[PDB]
């Protein structure tokens, strides 16, 4: 597994996810990974973006999930199905996703990770989620929709 | 004595809007219960302490 | 129609219910009564069973909700189904009400509605209501178990 | 249709019609025309017939009713069927009309209006009917039996 | 529903076109817009593009038709027909265009608002159309030949 649930009194409140060598979570995830190698890991505060990130360890390294910053218009996958990305935004169907959600990545057509979701509006039939991605440059950056909530 | 008599009456006038006040405030607690409920006792009491 | 919708900005925001001869609506409810006859009524507030109140058309008088007292434990029935009464309170499946049902009337099997739904509390797997019903001697009582919101 | 009924608090309490481009509704009969292109004009008061005018909407002048100030003696028909119209006199069987039945054109067998029914007096074996008419000179007359009672 | 029409005494005066998620409408066309949340938001002024614009209800910010500045030759549509698009010049057949027509945008065969009919021109073989479009770099441009007329 390349996700991990964050749960604070056992209830899942956000996702973790390895991507290029480094473990993230977003910063208004409360709780601990339940892998405890993970959860061991002191994390930096990265405010600019809300995420926090380590260091993978040496015995979890193979266990890191590619990323790109090559993102053309199209449908991508994650854990509740296909996810539409069209004039720079990112787009779900209403009603897929929602609170504890976040921290989960978004993957292309070769399982490559494409972006990290924070949160969301729901935009009439369609919810319209908050997610870091990186530029045509690959410089990381964070898009966030007037009103999204955090998940 | 001008301003003894102006203070009595702005006295009186705020006492008596204030006990009147409070007094028909009672009868609209104390009644209102009863008429959200036509099918009710209604004790001639109520009728003779609240009103 | 014995339940009448209130729309605030062309959205429900409640619905007003005629009992007696009597129209009630929630106090916390702001907006117009979907009802050209109901709309014209001019009614007086009773900030302790947070509604307003006041007589209806000689039309209607004829066609209103009769009231009871007679509130034995069981099962009631109301506009998303059964209601169960236990313990002098009224209880339903938890996703069953929520905001824009206040007002609603609680009726048992003989069609006389016994309780106003105003709100409730949601729990982990049922839901308490906030309710307006009147006692055994039939008189008008506020039943807001702690915790309850306002629908 | 070219009758618009008239609402005071959401019921009926008479009607409106359109007779030659002019809408025309009784002067004792108040509220709204359940409209809005024709409740939108300003009428003028003509209390020596107990009547209110106003021009019709260019867009509305050509869908209006005919009128005819020949009435030869026999039988006309209006909303509740057949009139009689004997003696200089309109009639209706008793019972046949009512309160609320103002402002309703009569129809000749030609489809043109005829009258319009103001009010009315139960004779012994039929009700005659009050009503503005034209004589046979064409000139608007309020033809009226004795004692009539406004509807 | 993407395209609404406007009303100004009961009949249709024109249309209100929600594309880009935000409300496009003639200046010239006077009245309320059909959807009453449509209506509801304040509009601005664009007098050099002679339309009206506006942010769209939440609900709407996702139910809106998408725009595309690439009209290469070919043919268009709209709901009096195909529309031509010739020497960068929007030419309809003969007779197609006429008042009441303006605000309905051009669609591409992808569904895509390509520009926004405001009036037109008979030239005597086909009627040119002024409309509101994007050129080259994706601005705004209005685009209408002399004498044509508000429609």
């Amino acid at each position: 597994d390349k996700t991990f649930p964050i749960m604070l009194n056992g209830q899942v409140n956000g996702y973790a996810c390895v991507v290029g060598g480094r473990v993230f979570k977003p910063l208004h995830v409360e709780g601990r990974i339940d892998n405890e190698q993970l959860a061991a890991i002191k994390l930096k505060k990265a405010s600019i973006y809300d995420l926090e990130y380590g260091d993978v360890p040496q015995c979890m390294k193979s266990d890191t999930l590619q990323y790109t910053s090559d993102k053309p218009p199209g449908f991508y996958n994650w854990h509740h199905g296909a996810v539409q990305y069209e004039n720079n935004r990112f787009t779900v169907p209403r009603g897929v996703g929602g609170k504890g959600d976040s921290g989960r990545p978004i993957l292309d057509n070769k399982g490559r990770v494409v972006a990290i979701v924070l949160g969301g509006v729901n935009e009439g039939s369609r919810t319209a989620l908050s997610v870091v991605t990186w530029n045509q440059k690959g410089v990381t950056v964070k898009d966030t929709p007037e009103g999204s909530e955090p998940w | 004595t001008i301003i003894g008599l102006c203070t009595c009456v702005a006295i009186i006038m705020v006492s008596c809007v204030t006990s009147v006040w409070l007094l028909c405030r009672t009868r609209n607690l104390c009644i209102t219960p009863y008429k959200l409920a036509p099918n009710a006792q209604v004790p001639i009491l109520l009728a003779l302490l609240c009103c």
